[PDB]
């Protein structure tokens, strides 16, 4: 259960796009 | 190559971004894009690319090709559950009929045309 370590290596940033 | 995200967290995570991501932006399909290693083309950040279900595969391509800024000089293909998606075919459609156990969608490319 949201086991959101600070030990995150790959960070994936969520980023809203459209065009 | 191999799922990075994957190898890392992905099951949780997804599950969770799926749930924010459906109830703030219901309008919008969750895709992960990663650079097929050994092809000559710019590399790309590990970031959730949420992109609306009313444009067609062939804006998000073009958007993808734009934002890594593609010259003329080098090609970009796409490649999803290793086949080549029809441009004009909608998000909403690709990632409802693609819908993973984690309802995202991966998305590979590739700055040659012969990947071997």
């Amino acid at each position: 259960g949201a086991m959101e370590i600070i030990h995150e290596d790959n960070e994936w940033g969520i980023e809203l796009v459209s065009e | 190559m191999g799922w990075m995200f994957k190898e890392d967290h992905s099951l949780e995570h997804r599950c969770v971004e799926s749930a924010k991501i459906r109830a703030k932006y219901p309008d919008r399909v969750p895709v992960i894009v990663e650079k097929v290693s050994g092809s000559q083309i710019v590399d790309i950040d590990k970031r959730k690319y949420l992109v609306p279900s009313d444009i067609t595969v062939a804006q998000f391509m073009w958007i993808i090709r734009k934002r890594i800024q593609l010259p003329s000089e080098k090609a970009i293909f796409l490649f999803v559950d290793k086949t080549v998606p029809q441009s004009s075919l909608t998000m909403g459609q690709l990632y409802e009929k693609e819908k993973d156990e984690d309802g995202f969608l991966y998305v590979a490319y590739s700055g040659e045309n012969t990947f071997g």
